[PDB]
């Protein structure tokens, strides 16, 4: 009844590391649920799961407070998730990148980047081909 | 000094207020309107971000162009945009609104809604998923947060 | 002529006109018209802005994809002006404030900034510079505005000898501060005005850019009809159906416009100036809820 | 021979009668159109534009083409009377934002390859 | 004919051929040809003057009573003297059947409007007038239905360019939406896909 | 076989007439609708906590484009121009030439993402699995020009998403 | 019931084409030549009418 | 092998760089130019040449159905190696 649900709320407060952690998670993610930690990310993101929640709420990520160059205590976005955790989080697969990691290649980025639109490091298009017609160059010598 | 501190904090408060309540009026031109209504559906719940459902043109902050803008329709969209109060933002949703898309080489299609109105955020996809449009809305919120008006007024 | 700068197309939105322009102060009343006239023919435009980019939104649909590039700048740093005019073959100076602020008086806006812009453009190899002054700009003016304008014009001519000085006479238009200011009222019979259309000034600037022989010349853009102030003001109320800026602007508006027949005008650029009677209704229709004013020549 | 099925007019006389009727209607409608759409043009130049549009097809010597033109002009008049058009559609007759095109051979030689 | 080939129904073919001969006999004043395709579709090519009679027969005869007008469209073939061909598709619920009627016309010859026989025709006819320029006499109100107001030309004609002649934008100087001659940042890439070595010998034409 | 949806006849005896009058005068069906809405209020919502929670996807999902390369680090694209020929929207532009070592590689490969209709025809017309449509969908942009991808941007996308793209291809290539 | 008017057919005023795309263009009527890379002749059976080539330039962005 | 133009711009793997007098460089002011750091030509030049004891060797790019179409390469010219037309891998017979 009521006592059980209030006790569960108290355990939810306890499981986030005290009142400070409870307030931090409540104001950072608007959610105070506790689930088993599934993975840690090299950028600081943490990935949790709870199979007793309904589909879509059974997996989530607490974002890191500091990505490559920007403070991220408030300004978070979905483009921060690295591709392997992106696959696990979107339920394209049932296996986290910890139990089985992706194949390692020498050209794959070692440092994921978020959406860099609106920043000096944004993408500017250009024509990647050379000049089709080259012009005649006059001689530097006098003619008469 | 305190003079710039006051305007900085006032900017923070005003930006938080403006981005924390975005009231959109949506031009449901074509199939991307369906993904807008799915972003308004229970699963994504735009209203939970302070983004209300189907505001009136006279009390809307952001205009969402979701569909193909035809030559017969451009004056109406421009008039509705002009009727909107300031500050006002425009989000271009889908390939049809971004650049014409599948009907780019057509005699009756405007090649991009940015020939008519300025655009703040471009949401790509045919159609963008409801999550993609939500990401675009949150990116517009971040863009609003970045802006600084009292500071520009103070140092000018 | 650097093949990438060779004109191509039919002079449309997606064409190439070979004009790379840096329009300082493009966020104002004349800047939007200048940028629109530049982008209609497909020229690449660079907009230096100090304000919030929200206030530069209206310039985005004025050109094709990638033909309008916005960069930040400030009038007291030479490096910003350097990086903004570095790749431009045309520079236009529309920077001007009607009032003084705590950070800029008329000295900063009309003398120091134009001189720095002209010097940086001259060093950078900019081919053309178009500087905008006032028709009534002289050293012995009682108003600081006109004295500063004259000193800045002399300094610009010194720094960039091949500059084109255009001196419009009290531009009026849809977003002007002359028709609207007079209609916002809700002394005379000795002051005479020479209002000129905003579109006419924009076309004059574009033609001067395209004019090869107007390199170091000085122009004066004036309207066709000279109006006394009282008669002109009466017309404004009549068109608007209304019953009949601290100290400097009132003094300037109580001054009569000079007459410089020695200076070439809009006709020499192949532009017929339009009467104020036609566009008065267009500008002042928003002020509402046929007997044109008499003129002296 | 070349026997053909009539549309509305048997010969050029009825066609000219219909053309005169349409011109009458357009000339009468012009000032009301100018006032209703709040156009910046005058009634004089609007009627001049109507005259120019009617003159653009002055070389036609076929009754069927002529009364097809009359039908199209009547539909345009019906559009402009019921205010189905907006100000943009009406002002599209004047090409205000287009650069003037020089027919001089030298000007055309200088600008580009277009004959 | 193993499972990859569409099965054939000769019973429906015979029924449609019999009904085509029946219709052709009843109205020899207007019928010019009757065809049945290999997938059991019956079409009747008639003279333009017989639109109202024949259709009415197909609508009202006890043995036909094709009471539904499914579609009405036109096809543009520039190589013909009569450039446009008008197609009427009719459905009969009593006999669970469908029929097609074909007519020809050119730019300056008006077809007689069939709104009296079928009201559903009305909008369809407008569309044809909007897309091909085919005038329909005695139409209650013939005007454009899909194209913009003041639009010049008929876009579904084969000689109409794909992107049209004008394009719209917004001009700040005149503060309104204006139309200008069309220019494309990237021109439409025309592909030559037709290959030599003809594919279907059954449709080979005489070498004249 | 056909069904009748509205072919019922109310009984005209006193009890049924009284029942209908009681429904009219006491608004019984209105309270029924109220009760159903109330019951709907007391159940769990279906809202997920975006961006901390994400909607389910599949390996077949078509999002942002990418150009892949062989495990040796050499790009798979050989300028066969099949993706450009099959593109319904004409969004792909390709120019090629022999490389320094004589290889058949592209010098220009642009995709206009404002023209693309995201049909996935390009990745099923490719014979070497060079161009693919990755699973990224959160690539909204503040300007039009950044949605005009070139070869460098697509190659960077491939290098960025290769792990997840290869996992999806491994999961779904047996259905192709 | 028939006009029997005798005049050369001209619908140039009814097709909506701009004036400078009628009196300036020069069309070519021809049977396309066989592609020398192939021995098939199925592409040389009908007549083609095409227009004269006009200017094509390079887009300053993306080329 | 990513290089840098005398004007300072990075040269792409296709050899593209705006010359000094090009105005289009203005598009990169206050922003960056997108260049891929991995040049495929160098990476395929860094692969070893595999020795096989046959005159004809088949290549499918590795992975089977996830590679390129299977092709057969002749190895009778002892002067040079046999290169795959798709992958760029090189093959050789054991000379001497
Ligand atoms: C009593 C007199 C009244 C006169 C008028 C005063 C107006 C009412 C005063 C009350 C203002 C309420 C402010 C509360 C805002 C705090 C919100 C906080 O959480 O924002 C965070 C912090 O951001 C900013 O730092 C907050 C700026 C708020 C204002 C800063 C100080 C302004 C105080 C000045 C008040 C003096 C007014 C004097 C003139 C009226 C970022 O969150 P956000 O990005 O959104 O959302 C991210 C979503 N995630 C987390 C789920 C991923
Ligand atoms: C023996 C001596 C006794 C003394 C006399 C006592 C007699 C009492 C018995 C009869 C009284 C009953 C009357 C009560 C009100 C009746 C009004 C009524 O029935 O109107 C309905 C219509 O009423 C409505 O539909 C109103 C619905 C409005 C929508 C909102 C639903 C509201 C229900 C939610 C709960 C309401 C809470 C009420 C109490 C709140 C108290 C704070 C009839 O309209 P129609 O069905 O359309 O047909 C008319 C054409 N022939
Ligand atoms: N009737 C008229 O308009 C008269 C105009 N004059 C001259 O014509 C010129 C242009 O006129 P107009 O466009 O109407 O004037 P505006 O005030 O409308 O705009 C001038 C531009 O200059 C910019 N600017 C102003 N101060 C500074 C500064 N300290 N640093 C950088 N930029 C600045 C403004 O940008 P921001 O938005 O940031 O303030 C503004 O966009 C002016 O030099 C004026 O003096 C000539 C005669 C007629
Ligand atoms: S953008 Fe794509 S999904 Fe949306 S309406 Fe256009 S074609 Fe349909
Ligand atoms: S997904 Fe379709 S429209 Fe997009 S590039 Fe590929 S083939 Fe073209
Ligand atoms: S289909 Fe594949 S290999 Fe062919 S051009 Fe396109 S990306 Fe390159
Ligand atoms: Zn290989």
């Amino acid at each position: 009844e009521l006592v059980q649900v209030l006790r569960r709320g108290l355990q939810q407060v306890s499981g986030h590391g005290g009142l400070r952690g409870y307030l931090r998670v409540l104001f950072r993610a608007n959610d105070v649920r506790v689930g088993t930690l599934v993975g840690e990310d090299k950028y600081g993101n943490k990935y949790y799961e709870d199979n007793k929640q309904f589909f879509g709420r059974h997996r989530w990520v607490i974002y890191t407070t500091e990505m490559n160059g920007r403070d991220t205590f408030w300004d978070v976005d979905g483009s921060m998730v690295p591709p392997e955790w992106h696959r696990w989080l979107h339920c394209m697969t049932d296996d986290p990148p910890t139990t089985k990691p992706p194949t390692a290649r020498k050209y794959i980025w070692t440092n994921h980047k978020f959406n860099v639109s609106g920043t000096p490091q944004q993408y500017v298009p250009y024509s990647t081909t050379r000049k089709k017609i080259q012009e005649w160059v006059p001689p530097s010598t006098p003619y008469k | 000094s305190r003079g710039e501190y006051v305007v900085a904090k006032l900017d923070d408060l005003v930006n938080w207020a403006r981005r924390s309540s975005l009231w959109p009026m949506t031009f449901g031109l074509a199939c991307c309107a369906v993904e807008m209504m799915h972003m308004a559906a229970p699963r994504y719940d735009m209203d939970r971000f302070g983004v209300v459902f189907r505001a009136s043109p006279r009390q809307s902050d952001v205009m969402i162009v979701a569909g193909t803008l035809t030559n017969k329709m451009a004056p109406a969209l421009r008039k509705v945009y002009d009727q909107m109060p300031e500050p006002r933002y425009v989000v271009s949703m889908g390939s049809c609104a971004n650049g014409g898309g599948y009907y780019h080489y057509s005699y009756s299609v405007v090649r991009g809604c940015d020939r008519i109105v300025p655009v703040d955020i471009y949401v790509p996809g045919c159609p963008p998923t409801a999550e993609a449009l939500l990401y675009g809305i949150l990116q517009l919120q971040r863009k609003i947060k970045r802006e600084k008006r009292l500071r520009i007024w103070y140092r000018r | 002529l650097h093949h990438a700068l060779i004109p191509h197309g039919k002079g449309g939105r997606s064409s190439v006109s070979g004009i790379v322009a840096t329009v300082f102060g493009a966020t104002g009343f004349l800047g939007r018209y200048v940028v629109n006239h530049l982008g209609r023919m497909g020229s690449q435009v660079i907009v230096p802005y100090r304000c919030e980019p929200y206030d530069t939104m209206h310039l985005r649909p004025m050109g094709d994809l990638g033909q309008i590039i916005f960069m930040e700048w400030n009038g007291k740093d030479k490096d910003s002006i350097r990086k903004v005019v570095e790749h431009s073959n045309v520079v236009i100076n529309l920077v001007g404030r009607e009032w003084e602020t705590k950070n800029f008086d008329f000295e900063d806006v009309f003398v120091k900034i134009p001189h720095a812009i002209a010097q940086v453009s001259k060093e950078a190899g900019v081919e053309k510079l178009i500087h905008i002054s006032h028709l009534n700009a002289d050293i012995k003016s009682p108003s600081r505005y006109l004295r500063s304008k004259a000193v800045g014009e002399k300094e610009v001519r010194a720094a960039f000898p091949e500059a084109t000085i255009i001196k419009p006479s009290d531009i009026f238009g849809r977003e002007d501060r002359f028709l609207n200011y007079f209609a916002s009222m809700r002394l005379g019979k000795e002051t005479v005005k020479q209002p000129v259309y905003i579109v006419d000034v924009s076309k004059g600037i574009i033609n001067a850019i395209k004019d090869p022989d107007a390199k170091g010349k000085t122009f004066a853009f004036v309207g066709p009809n000279r109006y006394l102030l009282f008669d002109l003001v009466q017309y404004i109320f009549a068109v608007a159906y209304r019953p009949f800026t601290t100290r400097d602007k009132v003094e300037r508006v109580h001054m009569s416009d000079m007459t410089l027949p020695h200076l070439p005008g809009l006709e020499d650029l192949g532009i017929q100036a339009t009467p104020l009677e036609l566009k008065a209704i267009e500008v002042l229709r928003r002020h509402r809820t046929v007997k044109p004013a008499k003129t002296v020549n | 021979g070349t026997s053909v099925k009539p549309i509305f007019s048997r010969d050029m006389n009825e066609a000219k009668r219909r053309v005169r009727e349409l011109y009458r209607a357009w000339y009468r409608e012009v000032p009301n159109t100018v006032h209703l759409f709040q156009l910046d043009i005058s009634v004089k130049q609007g009627r001049d534009k109507v005259r120019e549009m009617f003159m653009k097809n002055a070389h036609v010597t076929d009754p069927r083409v002529v009364d097809l033109l009359v039908i199209k002009g009547k539909m345009e008049l019906e559009e402009t009377i019921n205010v189905w058009k907006q100000r943009t559609h009406i002002m599209r007759f004047f090409h205000e934002t287009e650069a003037p095109r020089p027919t001089d051979f030298l000007s055309k030689f200088y600008v580009g390859h277009d004959p | 004919t193993r499972p990859t080939i569409r099965p054939r129904n000769d019973v429906v073919h015979k029924q449609l051929s019999a009904f085509g001969q029946y219709v052709a006999e009843i109205l020899p004043k207007y019928v010019q040809q009757v065809q049945v395709s290999c997938f059991n579709e019956l079409e009747i090519f008639i003279h333009p003057d017989g639109v109202i009679p024949v259709l009415t027969f197909l609508r009202d005869h006890t043995n036909a009573q094709f009471k539904s007008l499914a579609d009405l469209t036109a096809v543009d073939v520039p190589t013909r003297q009569n450039r446009f061909e008008i197609v009427y598709n009719l459905l009969s619920l009593r006999f669970n059947s469908r029929i097609r009627v074909k007519t020809y016309t050119d730019e300056l010859t008006p077809i007689e409007s069939s709104v009296t026989v079928y009201k559903a025709a009305n909008w369809y006819e407008r569309e044809i007038w909007d897309m091909f320029g085919v005038f329909f006499a005695n139409h209650p109100d013939l005007r454009r239905i899909l194209t913009d107001y003041g639009f010049e030309g008929h876009p579904f004609r084969k000689d109409f360019p794909l992107s049209g002649y004008v394009e719209l934008r917004y001009d700040d100087e005149v503060k309104r939406v204006v139309a200008e001659p069309v220019e494309l940042a990237q021109e439409f890439r025309k592909f030559d896909l037709n290959s030599p070595w003809e594919a279907f010998p059954a449709y080979r034409q005489p070498p004249e | 076989t056909y069904k009748f949806v509205n072919m019922r006849e109310p009984s005209m005896d006193m009890k049924s007439v009284t029942d209908r009058a009681a429904q009219t005068l006491l608004w019984t069906e209105l309270v029924r609708g109220l009760g159903m809405t109330l019951s709907y209020l007391f159940r769990e919502p279906a809202t997920i906590n975006y961006p901390f929670e994400k909607g389910p996807l599949s390996p077949r999902f078509r999002g942002e484009h990418a150009l892949r390369r062989y495990p040796s680090g050499e790009e798979r694209c050989i300028a066969c121009k099949l993706c450009e020929a099959v593109c319904p929207a004409q969004a792909i532009t390709i120019e090629a030439e022999p490389r320094a070592d004589g290889s058949r590689r592209t010098t220009r490969y642009d995709i206009d993402m404002t023209k693309c209709i995201y049909c996935g025809f390009c990745q099923e017309a490719c014979p070497v699995d060079a161009i693919v449509e990755g699973p990224n969908f959160e690539f909204s942009t503040e300007t039009h020009e950044e949605l005009l991808y070139n070869k460098e941007k697509l190659l960077n996308n491939g290098d960025k998403w290769e792990a997840e793209i290869a996992a999806n291809i491994q999961a779904d290539y047996l259905y192709r | 019931q028939l006009i029997a008017v005798d005049e050369k057919l001209d619908i140039t005023t009814l097709t909506g084409v701009p004036e400078e795309h009628i009196k300036t263009r020069k069309v070519r009527i021809f049977v396309p030549a066989r592609n020398n890379m192939q021995s098939g002749v199925n592409n040389t059976k009908k007549w083609k009418m095409e227009f004269d080539t006009r200017e094509r330039w390079e887009n300053p962005l993306m080329g | 092998g990513v290089r840098t133009s005398p004007t300072g711009e990075k040269v792409t793997h296709t050899g593209q760089a705006y010359d000094d007098g090009d105005y289009r460089r203005v598009r990169f002011s206050d922003r960056q130019k997108e260049v891929n750091e991995n040049f495929a030509i160098d990476l395929i030049a860094e692969q070893p040449v595999s020795e096989v004891g046959s005159r004809v060797i088949s290549c499918d790019g590795g992975g089977g159905a996830l590679g390129h179409p299977r092709v057969y390469i002749n190895l009778d010219k002892e002067t040079k190696t046999g290169t795959c037309g798709y992958c760029g891998l090189q093959f050789r017979q054991p000379h001497h």
